[PDB]
RNA sequence: GCUAAACCUAGCCCCAAACCCCACCUUACUACCAGACAACCUUAGCCAAACCAUUUACCCAAAUAAAGUAUAGGCGAUA
RNA sequence: GCUACCUAAGAACAGCUAAAAGAGCACACCCGUCUAUGUAGCAAAAUAGUGGGAAGAUUUAUAGGUAGAGGCGACAAACCUA
RNA sequence: CCUCCGCAUAAGCCUGCGUCAGAUACUGACAAUUAACAGCCCAAUAUCUACAAUCAACCAACAAGUCAUUAUUACCCUCACUGUCAACCCAACACAGGCAUGCUCAUAAGGAAAGGUUAAAAAAAGUAAAAGGAACUCGGCAAAUCUUACCCCGCCUGUUUACCAAAAACAUCACCUCUAGCAUCACCAGUAUUAGAGGCACCGCCUUCCUUAAAUAGGGAUGGCUCCACGAGGGUUCAGCUG
RNA sequence: UUAAUUUAUUAAUGCAAACAACCUGCAUUAAAAAUUUCGGUUGGGGCG
């Protein structure tokens, strides 16, 4: 079956007339009138040269012909891309091995309450109070609204903390930033264009979580596969593309180490939204992209593995259900299935809050829940505070 | 009228497309079809009826993971996304689809016959004799055109030369080159029979409209007659 | 309803109130967003002369002589402009004399005319 | 129907008309790592973030300027927070809509079925700050209220159309920020970025050297009386119950390279010609000259940082209330 | 309840008489021949 | 004695002779981007035949005459 | 540009009762049961009261489409500019 | 003293109660609506996009619900043009009609039912009424009150004769019958559990007395049946209520 | 409509024509239609 009725198909142009088929004669025709007759032979037009060439009447080459083609077609991850299979097609991607849970390193952080904000259930509920309800004049505030709001908010929360943290004024969240970075897996070229929002720079790179014993156990770990599904699915496959290692910044930039990358899925439409396994895939695919955009800056560009690893956190958050993730790249030898492996641990679907009341429901003339939010947890504010603080 | 049909698009894609209405209409704007018009908006998702459609430079059996079975509102039966290799496709599930599952799409015709697992596409030379079928082409590689709505199941009748005889679901015999392939098992949605309608507000819904005047020739709708013979015309209204 | 009068930018819908215009002529585009982009060179430059110690005036005085209508012609320019070097160069190739054999490579082409007035 | 009074205006002398629509006097005057901080944010969103799409000059504003008083405010914020107790527990706002609804004078219907009958003057701002502070203390007044000035109240003949001001009927809205609900009801400082339409090389080619100073002057006193008066009307203020405090709230107005400083006390409600009749108090703004916080930056160097608008800014920030 | 059978749309004035409909079939091109031979000051709608 | 009443050319009829700046097809009267759709194809019926069913004169390329003749025609109206 | 049906993309539907309803009462809105007035009228079909529906097979704005032996019709030979 | 009125947008109209001067909201002249609101857009080629909405979090589904972006290649100039009035439009009218949307829910907005008088009849609307309480009448129509019970028809909600018929008529779920084995303009981007047409009617089962005093009125002693509910349908009735 | 006249047009076949499809001509059968008519006497109508 193919697709697009004949109906809709361009219609194939008149037959020419019977006059060009005559070898000696030179058919009449309309193009000396410069206008349409139907009583004179049609013209054949030489094609026209200084069309597609003014800026606002553009037509851009061929494919073919463009400077970055490559008959070896790479698969890039943009922010836009969905994977099929989730944290396991990134896992795959990356050469990663996931750990439930955020690592006691960075979770230790909060442990102490000196750490612990003062009023901070109280400022926490401000902020969502602002995001969800006062924000606008709105009624209800949308997504699109909500969502960088209470991670803008969560971040100068967290920022406050400079009264006990001088470290922290190394330290800058930067928005628009992209990088691209582009690595080797069997034989399958696959480049990470991250451009998201809200990177958090410092001036001194992450410690790292795992030590030496833990990466060379990383090697007895069997990256785990999915058959029929290719790794591949879903990944943008494209023959223009650039190979070059972009960690976004010009040389020389302050605040050059990545901390975290916030990625935020403030889309008002579900179906615009991504699912959460494919959100958490998101993060390890672009934690996986500045790690590897940084090891490429630093060790050169040669696959090997990392004396130094590096550590990128992240945090994937919808406005309500937040993901943190702490990804140490050990490795930039990507191409073979069998080494060390890089190792991510990440939180899932820590909820902030479980609902928040816009308005007040009123059954029989009673307030049942009064406006606000419902089940907040400050322990996932807890885990966001830590990955902030980790590296001050 | 300015009528362009909907059906415009030319490349296959997963993401359901926003399909128009017709009312009954041609092109020309008259009604050609009665009772149809309104119900509810709808996107016409893209079903891939030929089912070994092995993926670009790739060939041979290819097995896919059924990512989810979904109500399609276009179909009587309900329609499954799988996905095999780097690509995703719609197709028609059968009755057991469930997600995670696996499927087979096959070309070879085995010397035996093969285990007819239901859902999987192999060709008709391959099935057994007497084995529930479904997406049947007509054609090799025409794709598939019997056997589609819910809880259908034609039967592989016969194989002889390269030629089987399947009975469709109207019990009536088709001829089809044994290298046509088909699907094992019956179409999903198997309780479609048994839906009740309720109210003709939810054949409103449906899109069915109550529709007068449906035959436009003179004197409206006519039953055939039988037009006596000159020998027989004195006994055609006989008196009592 | 009203056939006779004369359709204006003020008639139609909001569409057809901003489509139509008055006549002024376009001076750039729009670009994504309905933002106006304009085009300096599009733009109609005044080329305004000093009138500084000009001594023509708007009126003339009376007093100045009758004279007779001779409008001025093609031949005659031609006699008053290129026949004296034509009669001293042949008494002693027209591009010499002023002829161009085409406007093409002007900037104030004659025909067809490329300039305001 | 009432006149949509915009803050960041292209109009002629619009600080003048404002300051008669909001009975303000405007008083000229006022009433090293953070260096380093500023330097960094400037080069970042000029110099060392790499642009994948080409930055033209009509979205300069948009995608350098808005980005680099984004992060001034927040670092700053951040940094001067251990100096300023009350900045850490204020809520910072991005882009935040402001609107101010408030009536002011009377005008005789002049035609229609209206004719001859008397309709208050109603004006609306529907500001929307680059970004603003708001704490759940007020800051100290700047000069007692029922404070009298000299310099009296620009006087208008005209009609407010002939200012380019037009009439709308839309939601009357009173909004600081946030809703009344919302603890963090007063203010403590706007920051506004002027638009690429009022490029200060446009307004040098269309206009004289003043019409600069006045575009941020009458973006300073539109913003903040209604900044002031949203902070009133939500303490319960208005035109029959004036203000018994004096609402104080500052302002910075940048063109991302010259940078104005604004001070704002709102000491009358009382506009309406009625509440106004005996009404002594008028509202003050204190302004400064607009002064470049950098003469150029080249490549990775910022030439000709101003030290003296970096520690305005950071006064400000630190401006506390008692 | 009848009388306003006109409800004015300046679109559908155009779109139904106007001259480029006029002028798109045959017919309506004698049409305005026709009114162009009576001397019609308005040739169409 | 009011309302009125009256008027004569404004033109028209039939012959002859003679062959008679700019804007605008998009929503016309709209300065300024990818065309292609580009047209052709017996008139029918009223009416007469006292219905009606075959049939029933109609810009022809010299008036007259041949002649309403030869012919045609429900061999009839009529042509 | 009425009306009938359809197409595209919109919008409206208080309150109470009930609980995901071609649900109940009843606004807006749609209609037009009965009575009265009106009958060259306010009106070439209106007014007042009463009454039916009022989250649906609902109502409705915009643009488009189907044309006369044709269209359209939940068939009343209804409607297709009184 | 009065108003589901008013103010705005849309649509429509096109200067249609602004000033002055002549007339009796007319004629003529002069003036006026100033863009931020709104309209007027996009440089393309490819490739992308399964995951509704309903406070979107639980719960609840079916009728399955446009949201279109990104990579490369081009690109550097910048705020033009147009709408902006009114007591307004469609109904031949300064027409009690028609007229989308956002806000105000009785108005902060908008208006005036009485030219003056008299106080006849008849007429219209309204209010009150002794005693009685349907005796009126085709009929309790209308009005006033508030109830009861049962038949016939149609299963129900809906639809219809714009302008004398709203129904028992048409439709309708349900069921039956007939026709059709199939692709690129309807049916249908469908495939016999489908589509088209016709019929039928949801469904489910089995195969002389009473009433009044008087009662041409009412009720009861594949088909046959079964009226759950509903009805401005058509009959009858108790009680009450009433000019 | 089992009134009269047709089948131009479609749809089937058949025969020729072009070498199965497609198409032309001529027939036959249908569908869909088209055109046309409504004698006289007997209160009317039925049957006469
Ligand atoms: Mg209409
Ligand atoms: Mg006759
Ligand atoms: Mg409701
Ligand atoms: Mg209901
Ligand atoms: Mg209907
Ligand atoms: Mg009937
Ligand atoms: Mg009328
Ligand atoms: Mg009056
Ligand atoms: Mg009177
Ligand atoms: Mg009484
Ligand atoms: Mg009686
Ligand atoms: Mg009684
Ligand atoms: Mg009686
Ligand atoms: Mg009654
Ligand atoms: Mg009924
Ligand atoms: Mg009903
Ligand atoms: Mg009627
Ligand atoms: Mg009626
Ligand atoms: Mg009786």
């Amino acid at each position: 079956y193919e697709w697009g009725v004949r109906s809709t198909r361009k219609s194939e142009p008149p037959p020419l007339d019977r006059v060009y088929e005559i070898p000696g004669l030179e058919p009449i025709t309309f193009a000396g009138k410069m206008h349409f007759v139907p009583w004179l032979a049609r013209p054949i037009f030489p094609p026209w040269d200084r069309g597609y060439k003014d800026p606002r009447f553009y037509r851009s080459p061929p494919l073919h012909e463009h400077p970055l083609y490559k008959d070896q077609a790479c698969y890039i991850f943009h922010h836009r891309c969905r994977l099929l299979e989730g944290v396991k097609q990134a896992l795959w991607l990356t050469k990663t091995k996931l750990i439930e849970g955020l690592p006691e390193k960075v979770l230790s952080l909060v442990d102490d309450p000196r750490n612990h904000i003062e009023n901070q259930d109280e400022c926490v509920l401000n902020v969502i109070s602002h995001a969800r309800l006062w924000q606008t004049t709105e009624e209800i505030p949308k997504r699109e609204t909500y969502c960088p709001v209470i991670v803008d908010n969560l971040i100068q929360l967290c920022k406050s903390q400079i009264l006990k943290h001088p470290s922290l004024a190394r330290r800058i969240c930067v928005q628009n930033s992209t990088f691209s970075a582009t690595w080797n897996r069997e034989s399958l070229l696959l480049q990470v264009r991250g451009s998201g929002g809200a990177r958090l720079s410092t001036k001194d790179p992450l410690p790292t979580i795992a030590s030496r014993e833990e990466i060379e156990a990383t090697k007895n770990h069997v990256l785990e596969t999915f058959y029929p599904i290719s790794p591949i699915i879903d990944l943008h496959e494209c023959n223009i593309y650039d190979v070059k290692n972009d960690t976004g910044f010009q040389e020389g930039y302050p605040y050059p180490y990545p901390h975290t990358l916030y990625l935020l899925d403030k889309a008002n439409l579900r179906p615009h939204r991504l699912q959460p396994d494919q959100l958490r895939a998101k993060m390890i695919l672009f934690a996986f992209g500045s790690a590897l955009a940084q090891a490429r800056l630093l060790y050169g560009n040669d696959a090997k593995v990392l004396e130094q690893p590096v550590v990128v956190q992240s945090v994937g958050t919808d406005g309500r259900v937040f993901h943190f993730l702490v990804f140490q790249l050990n490795t930039t030898d990507l191409d073979c299935n069998e080494g060390v492996k890089n190792l991510a641990w990440v939180d899932s679907d820590q909820l902030l809050y479980q609902h928040f009341w816009c308005l007040p429901v009123i059954k029989k003339r009673v307030v049942v829940e009064p406006v606000g939010p419902v089940g907040f947890k400050p322990e996932t504010f807890r885990k966001f505070l830590a990955l902030y603080l980790h590296g001050a | 009228a300015n009528f362009v049909s909907w059906k415009s698009r030319t490349k296959y894609t997963i993401t359901p497309v926003k399909m128009r209405k017709s009312g009954g209409r041609d092109h020309t704007g008259r009604i050609r079809v009665h009772g149809i018009g309104g119900g509810h908006k709808q996107r016409y998702r893209m079903i891939d009826f030929l089912r070994f459609r092995p993926e670009e430079t790739k060939s041979g059996p290819f097995e896919e993971k059924v990512i989810q079975v979904r109500y399609d509102p276009c179909r009587s039966a309900d329609i499954a996304l799988v996905a095999g290799g780097s690509r995703k496709r719609w197709i028609i599930a059968t009755e057991n689809m469930q997600a995670g599952d696996t499927i087979l799409n096959s070309n070879h015709i085995g010397r035996m016959a093969v285990a007819a697992r239901e859902g999987d596409a192999h060709p008709l030379g391959a099935l057994p004799v007497g084995t529930l079928i479904n997406n049947v082409e007509s054609e090799p590689g025409r794709g598939a055109q019997y056997i589609r709505a819910a809880g259908t199941c034609g039967v592989l009748l016969r194989k002889v030369n390269g030629t089987a005889i399947i009975q469709l679901p109207s019990k009536r015999q088709m001829q089809v080159l044994e290298t046509c392939v088909a699907t094992v098992g019956r179409v999903s949605n198997v309780d479609h029979n048994k839906r009740v309608i309720g109210k003709a507000g939810r054949n409103r819904w449906l899109g069915k409209r109550p529709n007068s005047g449906r035959w436009h020739r003179k004197g409206g709708w006519a039953g055939r007659k039988i037009r006596p013979l000159p020998p027989m015309k004195s006994y055609v209204k006989l008196p009592s | 309803a009203d056939r006779m009068s004369k359709w204006t930018s003020k008639r139609g819908p909001r569409s057809f109130r901003g489509r139509k215009g008055r006549g002024a002529k376009g001076i750039g585009f729009l670009t994504s967003g309905w933002r106006f982009v304009q085009i300096k060179e599009m733009v109609p430059e005044f080329v305004v002369p000093d009138l500084t110690g000009f001594k023509l005036k708007p009126y003339v005085s009376y007093l100045a002589p009758e004279s007779e209508e001779t409008p001025l012609t093609a031949a005659q320019l031609f006699s008053e402009a290129v026949a004296p070097a034509i009669e001293k160069d042949f008494k002693d190739n027209l591009e010499k004399y002023g002829f161009e054999p085409t406007q093409e490579g002007k900037l104030f082409q004659l025909y067809p005319r490329n300039f305001l007035r | 129907m009432k006149y949509m009074v915009y803050p960041q205006t292209f109009a002629l002398n619009a600080d003048r008309w404002y300051q008669y629509f909001t009975k303000t006097v405007f008083l000229s005057g006022l009433p090293a790592a953070l260096r380093a901080v500023a330097c960094d944010c400037l080069l970042q969103e000029h110099f060392y973030l790499r642009r994948r799409r080409r930055v033209h000059r009509y979205e300069e504003s948009e995608v350098i300027s808005l980005p680099f008083l984004d992060q001034l405010v927040s670092t700053l914020v951040g940094l001067l927070s251990p100096h300023n107790p009350a900045l850490a527990a204020a809520a910072l706002d991005y882009r935040c809509p402001v609107h101010f609804y408030w009536v002011r004078g009377e005008e005789i219907i002049p035609r229609g079925h209206r004719r001859g009958r008397i309709d208050d003057l109603r004006y609306q701002i529907d500001d929307k700050p680059n970004n603003q502070i708001r704490i759940s203390k007020q800051l100290a007044e700047f000069v007692p209220l029922d404070y009298s000035v000299p310099i009296e109240i620009p006087t208008i003949k005209c009609k407010p159309d002939k200012l380019p001001l037009f009439k709308r009927q839309y939601e009357n809205h009173i909004f600081v920020g946030s809703k009344t609900a919302d603890p963090c009801c007063y203010g403590h400082t706007q920051f506004h970025l002027l638009p690429d339409k009022l490029r200060r090389e446009r307004l040098l080619r269309q206009n004289c050297a003043d019409q600069i100073e006045v575009v941020f002057r009458a973006n300073a006193i539109a913003s903040l009386f209604a900044w002031t008066g949203a902070q009133a009307m939500y303490q319960g203020f208005w035109s029959e119950a004036d203000v018994t405090r004096p609402f104080v709230s500052q302002a910075v107005i940048t063109d991302g390279k010259y940078f104005s400083f604004f001070c704002y006390q709102l000491n009358t409600l009382a506009l309406t010609t009625q509440a106004d009749q005996n009404n002594p108090r008028k509202n003050i703004c204190w302004g400064t000259q607009s002064k470049p916080l950098y003469e150029t930056i080249e490549d990775n160097d910022v030439k000709g940082f101003n030290d003296d608008v970096l520690l305005q800014i950071v006064h400000f920030l630190l401006n506390r209330p008692k | 309840a009848r009388g306003n059978e006109y409800q004015p749309s300046n679109i559908k004035r155009k779109n139904k008489h106007g001259w480029v409909r006029r002028l798109s079939t045959p017919a309506g091109v004698q049409v305005i021949l026709r009114r162009m031979l009576k001397g019609r000051k308005s040739l169409s709608h």
